[PDB]
């Protein structure tokens, strides 16, 4: 009775019969099924290296079978950038990703910008340029104390 | 079901509709309306006469057969010949109206285009009278207007001898009766292989009943068509609100859910309209089936080609899904001869 | 349910359907998601959403009375309390799922009316023939409709029925006209 | 009785009513839905006017823009629909007026059920009421009857009306009103012989 | 011309729906009026039988 009053959106109703709008069932639950993995991901590998490619020549390297537990980063790492694109940062930790790779290089940091969807310039133009429709994060940070 | 159709379980897509929530009581109020609208048009057309009258036990018509088009007991369902052929022609969408969910349970879903409408809030409603109601309907109408002439209309059924009724319709049409005792014989034998005829051509052709089929037909399409316009991404990232929602957050998510609350809401709309036009034009054709009900079953026609080509002597209502079949007796001129004459 | 990151809500049922290897989600005419595979176990599931089946609520005017009936088309009554998942729900809606006025019609599942064996005009309207009426302790009853009287003509082929006397009606018709001129 | 019926149920001009109650809901519902947000982040021009620079603001205002013309153009189909069915409902109107109150109908049921004998018609709010008299036949009555009458071999059919015997002796009557009277040459014509 | 095609796609989808939306008005229209049409013309086959 009180769905059909809902329904209607009156406190009475007339002798009828009326369809409604199903707020009986509640969900009260939640499952979690993911692969069964163990490894952590090449975090080290990755982020924290002794040398980058230039630019020009960019270094490409294949992800696979791994757990991206990225707060294992927060020891160590700062990030200036980071920006994410298809996909909000928020939701990162409860994703399986299908092909991950990872670019890495080296560029001037007034440059970092030109590392975008859309973008122009002599790093867009001329080194790397991102596809416009790209799924995928940017991550940059200073190396000044390294490189 | 707007909320099942537009956001199919999701909380948030609901949280999202509830400020869209007056279009859908709208198009739900609409919908009603033509239910309510079907079930009115077949009382008008089948439910004008509220005796039921028994086909009577002994058949003496005066060599009218009417065996075809009268109940016969022996099928469970009081329906005749034709009636049955004629329900044999149109093939409905599903029949039942009781698809159970242990049916649709497992990959029968994805396979059954029933299913996959009942999932996501497209419901059909079986109609207030059954096929045996509309069936004793029209036998009520056959035994009243064979046993009683145009008298039971009116008023009370008043019998009369077959053969003297189509007297009087002789007399409707400028033949003296006359005519109709010297060929009572003949007029019989032609009536009675008219409705061989008639039989044969149904049980012939496949294709005979185009109008109902038509029908039928525009409905599954419009379903079909609602159904399968929920693979439209309306401008969104995706066209499923589980990836959208898998993949952003809330502020970046409502972009893309609003588009395509947008774009269902306006596809439900686009289908209600298209229902309500179809509607007027079903409510048109059942208020001529009315007219021709009353105005040619009940009595007898003097409006020229109404009823049939030829002078309308009778016509006789059978119940055919979701429509009706007129058999319409006319007395057609044949045989001319030239004559000289003068004012 | 989160099933290799795609999250949704359902009902999980075993699926007959076979993948290829290289493939992960199956897909419907309307591109949503009805067959995953297990992660831990690769075993074809299928997802079917919750509500399901349509439901209609009969009442007299609540004026009256604040009995309802409730009609579950396209649910057998042994199949009530699964459909619509009746232990989910609250004990109200438990004794609708099943109570004892359960009546199977062809419309569905009808709960809590009554069904009598009497015929009557209808009053409202439920489908397949049956319609319901709040009636005498009162309570809602659902029953076939009535087509009308029965009657039956004495024919012969040499009788005939002549009225004697007359009666001079007068009835009512009404029709809209025009509908009120808006302008914005 | 007429007047009586009228004058005790209140609810016996349900079709008037009914037009009457989905205008007055149809601009009600189009009164409502300006409370619609439509994905904007307010209902409210001014709130939303208030809070936002013209560029920010632009694109909410084109929500609402969208929303609140797609709310008028629903209106305006809906109605012309409306229209149609009353119009269908007019023309129906103005036909039962030509033919039942300019004239007698001989259309089965078109006016009335029985025999038409007049019409009158009453104006009544956005609509029209028609009191249709009809002639109903009562207090039918049995008789043994005959296609024809043999008298010297031929056969005598009746001019108008059909042959009644009351048990013993025959007469001629006519088909709605039982008046018989004896049959003669001028009640009947006659035809041919006697075994056809 | 001016807008790449992530800020082109945008523009394109708001210019579909309004267009889409254009034509959809105008169809609705003209099955009103052809239903309009259609009871005049089943008038005038009345009339002339
Ligand atoms: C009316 O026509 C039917 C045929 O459509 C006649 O039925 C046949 O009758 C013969 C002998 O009486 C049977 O051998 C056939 O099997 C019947 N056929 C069917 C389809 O029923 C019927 O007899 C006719 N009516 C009368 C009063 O004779
Ligand atoms: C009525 O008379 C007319 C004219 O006498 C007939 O018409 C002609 O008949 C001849 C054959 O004898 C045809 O070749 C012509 O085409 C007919 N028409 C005309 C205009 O000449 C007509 O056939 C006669 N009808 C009957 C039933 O006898
Ligand atoms: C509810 O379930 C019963 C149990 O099967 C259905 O009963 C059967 O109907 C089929 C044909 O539809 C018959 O062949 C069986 O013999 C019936 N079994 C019994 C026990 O009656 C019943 O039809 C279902 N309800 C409805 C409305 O169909
Ligand atoms: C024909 O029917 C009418 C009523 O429809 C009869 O008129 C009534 O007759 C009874 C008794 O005969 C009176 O008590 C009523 O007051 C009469 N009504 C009116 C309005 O006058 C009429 O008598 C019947 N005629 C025949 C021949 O039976
Ligand atoms: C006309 O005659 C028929 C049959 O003689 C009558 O019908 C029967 O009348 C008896 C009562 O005498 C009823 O029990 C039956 O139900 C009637 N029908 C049949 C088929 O037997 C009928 O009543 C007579 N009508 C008039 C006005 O006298
Ligand atoms: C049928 O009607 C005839 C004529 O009205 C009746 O005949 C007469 O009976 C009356 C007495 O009731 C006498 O006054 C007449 O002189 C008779 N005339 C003739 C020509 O016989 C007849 O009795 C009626 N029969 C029935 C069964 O009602
Ligand atoms: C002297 C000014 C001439 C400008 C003419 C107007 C055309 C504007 C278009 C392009 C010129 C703007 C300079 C581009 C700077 C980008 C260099 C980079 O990305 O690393
Ligand atoms: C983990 O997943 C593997 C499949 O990759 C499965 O064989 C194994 O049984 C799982 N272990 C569990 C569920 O404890
Ligand atoms: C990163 O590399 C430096 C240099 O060896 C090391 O001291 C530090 O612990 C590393 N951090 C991580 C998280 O690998
Ligand atoms: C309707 O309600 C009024 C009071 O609100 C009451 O007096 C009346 O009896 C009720 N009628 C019906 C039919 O419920
Ligand atoms: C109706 O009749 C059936 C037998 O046809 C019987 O089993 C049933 O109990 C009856 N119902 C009522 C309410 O009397």
């Amino acid at each position: 009775l009180s769905e059909t009053k809902c329904t209607l959106k009156s406190f009475t109703v007339e002798k009828g019969i009326y369809q409604t709008s199903n707020f009986r069932v509640q969900p009260t639950e939640s499952i979690v099924r993911f692969p069964n993995i163990t490894n952590l991901c090449p975090f080290g590998e990755v982020f924290n290296a002794t040398r980058f490619a230039s630019v020009y020549a960019w270094n490409r390297k294949r992800i696979s079978n791994c757990v991206a537990d990225y707060s294992v980063l927060y020891n160590s790492a700062s990030f200036s950038t980071f920006k994410c694109y298809g996909v909000s940062p928020t939701k990162l930790n409860d994703l399986c990703f299908t092909n991950v790779y990872a670019d890495s290089f080296v560029i001037r940091g007034d440059e970092v910008r030109q590392i975008a969807p859309g973008q122009t310039g002599k790093i867009a133009d001329y080194n790397y340029k991102l596809p416009d429709d790209f799924t995928g994060c940017v991550i940059a940070w200073n190396s000044n104390n390294l490189d | 079901d707007c909320t099942m159709y537009i956001c199919g379980d999701s909380t948030e897509c609901s949280n999202l509709l509830l400020q869209y929530g007056s279009f859908c009581t709208q198009l739900n109020r609409a919908l009603t309306g033509i239910a309510v609208e079907q079930d009115k048009n077949t009382q008008e057309v089948f439910a004008q006469v509220k005796q039921i009258y028994k086909t009577p036990p002994i058949k003496d018509f005066g060599g009218f057969n009417f065996s075809q088009i009268l109940p016969d007991p022996s099928k469970p369902s009081k329906r005749s010949f034709i009636e049955d052929l004629l329900f044999n022609k149109v093939t409905l969408a599903d029949a039942g109206f009781i698809k159970q969910y242990g049916d649709c349970l497992g990959d029968i879903a994805a396979r059954d285009l029933i299913c996959a409408q009942k999932f996501n809030g497209l419901t059909v409603l079986p109609p207030l009278l059954t096929d045996e109601m509309i069936a004793q309907y029209t036998s009520a109408l056959l035994a009243g207007t064979i046993t009683s002439g145009w008298t039971f209309g009116a008023g009370a059924a008043l019998q009369i001898p077959f053969a003297m009724q189509m007297a009087y319709r002789f007399n409707g049409i400028g033949v003296t009766q006359n005519v109709l005792y010297e060929n009572q014989k003949l007029i019989a034998n032609q009536f009675n292989s008219a409705i061989g005829k008639i039989q044969d051509s149904l049980s012939s052709t496949a294709s005979a009943l185009g109008k109902l089929q038509d029908v039928v037909n525009q409905n599954a399409q419009a379903l079909n068509t609602l159904v399968k316009q929920l693979s439209s991404n309306f401008g969104a990232i995706s066209s499923v609100l589980n990836d959208i929602l898998s993949r952003l957050d809330k502020v970046e998510a409502e972009v893309q859910i609003d588009r395509l609350i947008t774009g269902r809401l306006q596809s439900l709309q686009t289908y209600v309209t298209q229902q309500l036009i179809r509607a007027a034009e079903i409510r048109a054709s059942a208020n001529l089936a009315a007219t021709k009900m009353s105005e040619c079953v009940l009595g007898q026609s003097k409006r020229v080609d109404f009823c049939g080509k030829g002078y309308h002597l009778m016509s006789f209502p059978q119940s055919a899904p979701h429509g009706v079949v007129f058999l319409h007796v006319t007395y057609v001129p044949a045989q001319e001869k030239n004559f000289t004459t003068a004012p | 349910f989160n099933f290799n990151g795609l999250t949704g809500t359902g009902v999980l049922t075993e699926s007959n359907k076979k993948f290829l290897p290289f493939q992960q989600f199956g897909r419907d005419i309307a591109d949503t998601t009805d067959a995953v595979r297990d992660p831990q176990t690769l075993e074809i599931l299928d997802i079917t959403p919750c509500s399901f089946g349509g439901v209609s609520v009969i009442t007299p005017g609540t004026n009256t009375s604040n009995q309802v009936a409730v009609l579950y088309q396209d649910v057998n009554c042994t199949e009530v309390p699964v459909a619509i998942h009746a232990d989910q729900l609250t004990p109200t809606w438990r004794v609708y799922s099943t109570g004892s006025n359960v009546f199977q019609t062809r419309a569905g599942c009808l709960i809590g009316a009554e069904h009598v064996n009497n015929s009557y005009e209808c009053d409202i309207p439920i489908g397949a023939g049956i319609c319901a009426s709040y009636q005498t302790s009162q309570s809602i009853i659902a029953y076939t409709m009535s087509l009308g009287a029965e009657n039956s003509v004495a024919y012969s082929n040499n009788s005939i029925a002549i009225p004697t006397n007359f009666t001079i009606s007068v009835t009512t018709e009404i029709l809209p006209v025009s509908m009120t001129k808006t302008s914005v | 009785k007429i007047q009586d019926s009228l004058s005790s149920t209140a609810s016996a001009l349900g079709k008037l009513q009914d037009v009457v109650n989905q205008n007055a809901q149809a601009l009600n519902t189009l009164v409502k839905q300006l409370s619609s947000n439509f994905g904007a982040i307010s209902s409210v021009l001014n709130d939303i006017l208030s809070r936002l620079d013209k560029v920010e603001a632009e694109v909410q205002i084109d929500r609402l823009i969208t929303g609140r013309l797609q709310s008028l153009q629903t209106y305006v189909t809906q109605q012309l629909i409306r229209a149609a069915e009353i119009r269908a409902s007019a023309n129906l109107a103005a036909t039962k007026m030509s033919e039942c109150v300019l004239g007698q109908s001989k259309r089965v049921d078109f006016c009335g059920k029985g025999y038409h004998l007049m019409s009158f018609p009453q104006s009544a709010p956005h609509g029209v009421v028609f009191l249709h008299v009809t002639y109903v036949p009562a207090q039918e009555k049995n008789f043994t009857t005959a296609p024809a009458i043999c008298h010297d071999g031929k056969a005598h059919f009746p001019r108008e009306g059909v042959f009644v015997s009351n048990g013993t002796h025959w007469f001629v009557t006519q088909r709605n009103f039982y008046e018989p009277q004896i049959i003669t040459t001028d009640n009947t014509f006659v035809s041919g012989n006697c075994d056809v």
